[PDB]
């Protein structure tokens, strides 16, 4: 009951200590139907060159770590043919499978929350100011939450308790989420469908959802146990569609 | 007796599942020269999953779009003055002086509906050096005069007998007055635009004022009192219902100039940006 | 007594209401907020010969 | 009489209420209904009609027809990008004054797919192929054809049929997006690149132009009525 | 004709009777790591009696929760001044300036509905040394301008012709004006949050103002009068109906700062107490 | 479609005819010690005629008893001052400050319903030596803030963006604003009395304020104007509907003291008369 | 659009109206209903419950329990009247603060029969009999047992059952009487007298007391809602 | 015309009315409805979702994650109490800003059962057992494990399953309690004690923490809508 | 079209009305003024053993 | 005449009303206050494999 296998394209993930799988709102990803479309040209569907697991770079979970976030898309814009299909079209559409891995021994302890937040609009550390995109995202590198109130210009207000959105961090369980409790499991898996108020959208302009990893119980260990404990993310697009082919944009 | 009436809910189309293709069907190739708009969906150009869509187009129907109250006129009148024409308010009926409702109505060429009319009346004291008096509640009269009826000359004119004209009497501190009006036009539908003249020699009056002719409104104080002067303001609100509209038009781009014409000052198509390729970067550390 | 009973606007994933008319004129009735018809082909496809959408538009 | 009790809300004027009221003209006989062509039943019927997009909205061209033309030419220009813009159908200057944009600015929420049609208006002897690409939010906009080819795209071949449709499908984490779009409900971008280039014989003009039309698909809808920010006055009688 | 419409009442679940147990079924042992919330009732952990519960969840449905009127804007305007821009009021339409309705709406990501709009207008006299005059009833005009229409420059501008814009005319002392608006957005649903930009280069305008674009409101006095100056205040009230909402969110904890952004100052999670065991004693002689 | 809905009329019991009697049945002898109230009618003690009674208990049902609007709050706010906290009004939501509605609600222990909310806003001129100016119509904003949201500090604070809070915008001279609210409580029914504490050590806060926690209301002028100062007053009206109540209580005898407690001053049971036999004589020539 | 005409009553706030209004919280999900004991559906269910009547409301006793007791004793006291009062269930000081009285003061009109229950609270060895009489309007109140015996009366014998019910039947020329009763809608009076006297053995207290309860019958009803005169404030926050 | 008579309540603005009103945009055609995931139909669906409770709300920790952790350790600590708080789901600082609390603060009355889930977040080699107890109102809070064991309780054994649920059942004399709880509608208290203690081998951290989640059962409901006291402004544009 | 028709409140010794629901939430509907049920025995006769009223209460 | 008759909100332990629509647009109708559906499993049980609640969650 704890072993699982997931195959997509030419990639496969195995796990021996999984809890279950979260399907965001009971809805699996699927293609756009004819009585819900507005764009008229025939779309392209690569179907194995884009729908496969891509791995980002890892972060180091330390004894005093506030947490991390990524923005999707724009974290996969340099990933193979998914990124190339993003650069040549005006409209795109895709669901995702997210898989977070972190293993440790039976003498370690700690607890992480893994949550996906749709339309996570963030605020600036200067209240009479506006944010820029570098402070929101660094591609495949993670942004870091902070330990206290932040200051200075152009940075995002990132104290963990408010999640940078002006809410209580303990209520983020309203979104699709799982937990990694080091004594129970070593991986989390979330299946996210396409969620928007329009049927397709431009993938450079709009961040569809933010992935947050926040430790509630810090990492602890004793005399000569291993000190280096990394966390790794792996994401696979599903039912990917593109419309509006023209010359390649340049950021 | 009870009668059950059924209401059909209307939702948008579902998207169907679609797979790879290699054939001679070219749904994405068209020709706009025909005047035809392409009926292509995402499932004709990409691979899609099946989605059951439950969204409804209920708030974009014409009735829900137009059935709200909007201000169309505001006016002032006194209880005591030295002009005797500022003791009552009067105006000709139309919907062309407040730009919001009138731009909303001008999305169509012809319209037909009944109306619900509401009035909001407020009073205030005129700035004098000596204040202090108790005044009884004020009463106001509103009279509608269809074209051809006699016109009041003062606030004591015999014409406020209102024997055949419909009037409203109201006193302050109560709910706002309200009444409904049917579709009153000598034509089969109202006309928002008229590209014609009034005289057969192709001159005279041009445009909208040729066709409306729907009477006037007069408002006065009934007390005839107040050694210390007061001032009232009346506001009128329209709300159309049981609507039908024909021949849609492009929305007004330029700002309005007056209530009679469609006159305008040339305006741009939009505001500018840096270059035809400019992109705002928002993913930065 | 000339009562109309019809369904209320709800969501998807006790629900009806009652109306009586009080006045002699139909211009006194409340708005018709629950009629949802459409006919877009009048504006988007006003052509004499039918166009299939999988076939070429010309030739 | 019958005992009653008044609740909160009595004697108020709510501008979106729905009540009955007495008639000021009892038994008035209205003019019969005529069957005029072109009756409209829903505002979504207007938003499904194509209208021309002012893609070239740069300084010096805001009041000329040049605002509607996208320039292309022959020769080696593969490294140059043709056009690009954000997908904000009610917010961006590129889309806000079109039919679809004008309808959306009366509402707060929108949802559905969007159609962009491109028409080539060169000579009958010119040939070429283009790549039209849509990228989802999450990254910066592509800077080369290799990056853009990784998103949702189509390859347009110019020929006897003059028009090609790029359909932007609804890919979103929420059911609706804001008409006043922020970073949380962003929708992505669209870009165009030369797939091969333009080839012409002798005796033909070298430069050509492309035009773009926008409209809504059959799964599109809006909600939450509001007033529009495009019309205003400073006094009555206007 | 009469049509009978049936309404299904929806009550909460009854609790069933339960007795002692000694087995391998462990309903109280779970694992929150799965993202699943336990569906256990009191009858799984203690001994219970049978109760027939008649309570109904009727006042917590979305429609009954959101279908009330709330103030969204207030503004002032004069009849006489030396500025000519203070003779009329104007503003851009949204629901972000009054915190109560806007916090209530932001529990969800996307919303779709029709609206009922009401206006409440009041007037008053400006403080002058010499008072005393009788003023006739005041009339007010409200015009809605959709994006792209011409903008008034004064209170006598031609644009108040309101030929195609919808307007309301109203006079003080009557019921407040009211009208209904359908779901007007170029998208399939309204968006309360937008994590994106306006320009394809990931810069420009961030967040909510990119997507709304729903026009403006202009209000003026119609009388054009009053040698002694007066001042009016207008208040606007929204009421949504025929509602649908998607994707719930955690409620706003920090206080709002401005109408454009989600900017905030860091706030605590709650207030303190003495220690993790502190109990207030209330049974004392 | 039409659906016929039937309404059962409920009338009181008829009295039946009765004649002389001599038996062992003793309907008039009872015992109150049991806690039981005697169900005897006039036909059990005297001779009666047959009467068909058509009276109905329709106006004493709970819904008709409670479904009327009552004032629950009134407050003031200025357009210009030297305090910057008197430029807007704010208060915590409850129904305990006006004694009529609150005594009516306290006949029961628990209540559950939806609400209809109405606002009545008026303005006036502040007493100055120099009067005379024309002011444009005033606009007002009402914002509801649920617990945890950011709090405005001034009338120009960013928090009036009202991105997620619901707000109402209104202008004077229109109908009063109105909106409906569903049943919003974390419990299964509202609680009018709470004989308990907030801390587990039986101390802290006692009684009603432990359980309500339903947010705040903020109101301001939108114009930001008026060199001559004005003053507005806002009044709020509640009207419950779709009601259910439990556990009736004896009506309040003593006068209320404050809005937090049930504190009282000892009062008499009634007023006096001359003696236990006193009769007023009314048949005199 | 559709032609319409506004009638009188537009834009007013009537505090007892019944209209529809938009929701400020679309699609809010309410807490499920719980089946709590003791649900009330009509205010007449409360008025049918007995409550104690303060018959002894004389000077010096308005704040003690003595206000509820009617005194009786042994010996020759036949010429003395026990108690008497008018039938004004919402007006008289004797009835106005009871349950029935408190419910009636929210209304303007009432109709129906009224139950008075009397309980003897003496020792188990005391015996006696009383006469309870109701006189209709039209004359002055009786001054002796001989006069009182001519109206509607009952003879109560004290024994193992402790309680006796006097039912006042609805005898009126109009269908309803005013809660604020005047001379036109008067209803009569009630009086009590010794039928034989109280007899006790040695070793028992001589004085005893009687208590009286009031409630409404199953033909009772009220109408014309109004505000009550028993609650008031001089400023907000009370 | 037809004779009519106006009743009280005419021309008033009640903010919770429900009437019909004329449309300002006749025959507007709305955008079609899209099937967005995650549609909400009742506010009680949100209150049935678990959220984390800030049990450790003491001075110096109100803005750190330490506010969510309950500390436990190994050794002889049986006489020490683990945690305790009152049951006031909308009033107590411990519960007022959670999902359930935030929903309840829009209402005046609540009713139903409440679920508390506890999760142990120590090493895989630590063992222990705890006692979780709920006491009804009427007495002071227990001061020892012997007192607490007399109420409604459960014994939690830490093992391969990490979570244990304590269900608080609705035990009340009234059908509803106030959200603004007073002494009359009090609901009791919850306390935790060591049943055996924590045992660990060598090489493991000694201290561990516990977390607590709150949610509502399927018999829960609320009523009597009101405004919330958590949001406020001092001027417009906020 | 989802119309409800029900009887009006009249006297004793043409009479029905029509209602349509316009909004999606049931909290927007008008009040339920025509439901008249009663159950007084809950408060006036809350005893375990039944009392006949022609029989003595005790013995 | 297109009348809808539906039941009123009452208690538990003559009751219907009538409605007529007066306007041509459905956005003019009154609110839908009498629709009470629920689907909580969308937010509380969004897992791929079903969990029985009497069985262990793991193993």
């Amino acid at each position: 009951d704890r072993v699982r296998s997931i195959t997509l394209g030419n990639s496969t993930i195995t796990t021996q200590e999984s809890a279950n799988v979260v399907v965001a709102y009971g809805r699996w990803p699927e293609y756009l139907k004819d009585n819900e479309a507005t764009a008229e040209d025939q779309p392209t569907q690569p179907d194995v060159a884009t729908c496969r697991f891509y791995t980002l770079e890892s972060v180091t979970w330390e004894r005093d770590s506030p947490g991390w976030w990524w923005k999707f898309p724009d974290a996969l814009k340099d990933m193979g043919l998914f990124g190339q299909n993003m650069y040549y079209h005006y409209l795109g559409r895709a669901g995702y499978t997210i898989h977070v891995q972190c293993n440790a021994s039976k003498f370690h302890q700690g607890c992480l929350m893994v949550v996906c937040v749709p339309e996570a609009e963030m605020g600036c550390s200067q209240v009479d100011g506006t944010v820029n995109e570098h402070s929101l995202s660094e591609g495949e590198t993670a942004k870091k939450f902070a330990s206290t109130s932040t200051n200075g210009t152009n940075t995002v207000q990132s104290i963990v308790t408010n999640a940078g959105m002006g809410v209580g961090v303990g209520n983020l369980t309203i979104f699709p989420h799982q937990w990694i409790n080091l004594r129970t499991n070593n991986c989390a898996t979330i299946v996210m469908p396409y969620i928007n108020n329009v049927p397709m959208d431009n993938m450079f302009r709009h961040h569809n959802f933010t992935l947050m990893i926040i430790p509630f119980v810090p990492l602890d260990y004793s005399s000569d146990s291993s000190t280096y404990v990394p966390i790794t993310v792996t994401v696979a697009p599903m039912c990917a569609e593109y419309n509006g082919l023209r010359l390649a944009t340049s950021l | 007796v009870v009668e059950a009436v059924e209401n059909a809910v209307a939702r948008v189309a579902d998207t169907i599942s679609s797979g790879p293709s290699n054939s001679q069907a070219v749904p994405a190739l068209t020709a706009v020269e025909t005047g035809h708009t392409s009926q292509v969906t995402p499932s004709d150009t990409i691979q899609t999953r099946h989605v059951r869509n439950y969204h409804s187009r209920s708030e974009s129907s014409i009735e829900n779009f137009l059935c709200r109250s909007a201000c169309v006129y505001m006016g002032e009148y006194h209880t005591t003055n030295t002009d005797t024409s500022k003791l009552f308010a009067s105006w000709t009926i139309n919907a062309r002086r407040m730009v919001q409702m009138r731009r909303k109505l001008e999305l169509f060429t012809y319209v037909r509906f009944d109306m619900e009319v509401t009035f909001v009346i407020t009073s205030k004291q005129d700035q004098g050096t000596q204040l202090g008096q108790d005044m009884p509640p004020l009463t106001h009269q509103i009279m509608y005069i269809p074209p051809g009826g006699p016109i009041p000359k003062s606030v004591t004119d015999y014409t406020w007998q209102t024997s055949t004209n419909p009037s409203i009497f109201w006193t302050e501190g109560n709910a706002p007055p309200r009444m409904s009006i049917p579709f009153i036009s000598i034509g089969n539908a109202y006309s928002n635009f008229y590209d014609g003249w009034s005289h057969f020699s192709q001159n005279g009056v041009y445009g909208y004022n040729t066709l409306n002719h729907m009477g006037q409104i007069y408002v006065r104080h009934v007390n005839g009192s107040s050694p210390l002067p007061m001032t009232s303001t009346v506001r009128m609100y329209f709300k159309p219902k049981h609507v039908k509209v024909w021949v849609p038009r492009p929305p007004r781009l330029c700002q309005y100039k007056n209530a009679s014409t469609v006159n305008f000052t040339p305006t741009n198509i939009t505001e500018k940006r840096q270059s035809i390729n400019y992109i705002p970067e928002t993913v930065k550390p | 007594m000339g009562a109309q009973v019809s369904t209320q606007k709800t969501g998807a994933h006790i629900i009806h209401y009652t109306n009586i008319n009080y006045y002699k004129d139909a211009a006194s009735n409340s708005a018709n907020r629950q009629d949802f018809s459409q006919d877009p082909g009048k504006f988007t496809e006003p052509v004499k010969d039918i166009m299939v959408k999988s076939l070429p538009a010309l030739n | 009489g019958l005992p009653v009790m008044n609740t909160p809300g009595s004697n108020q004027f709510l501008t979106s209420d729905d009540f009955q009221s007495p008639s000021a003209m009892p038994q008035f006989d209205v003019t019969p209904e005529l069957n005029i062509p072109g009756e409209v039943q829903n505002l979504m019927e207007i938003a499904e009609v194509d209208s021309v997009v002012p893609v070239n909205n740069v300084e010096g061209k805001l009041d000329t027809m040049e605002i509607y033309r996208i320039p292309v030419q022959s020769g080696n220009h593969q490294s140059s990008q043709v056009f690009g813009f954000q997908v904000q159908p009610g917010l961006d200057n590129v889309f806000k004054h079109t039919l679809l944009g004008e309808i959306l600015n009366y509402y707060a929420h929108w949802s559905g797919s969007i159609k962009l049609t491109f028409v080539f208006c060169g000579s009958a002897m010119a040939t070429g192929k283009f790549l039209l690409a849509y990228a989802p939010p999450g990254a910066n906009a592509p800077k080369s054809r290799k990056d853009a080819m990784l998103g949702t795209h189509i390859i347009w071949d110019v020929g006897l049929q003059s028009s090609c449709v790029l359909c932007i499908p609804w890919i979103s984490q929420t059911h609706y997006r804001l008409v006043q779009q922020d970073e949380y409900t962003s929708a992505g971008n669209v870009t165009c690149w030369y797939q091969t280039g333009i080839v012409v014989p002798a005796g033909t003009p070298t430069s050509c132009s492309i035009m773009c039309f926008v409209s809504a698909c059959n799964d599109f809808s809006v909600r939450l009525l509001k007033d529009t920010p495009f019309i205003e006055q400073s006094a009555l009688l206007q």
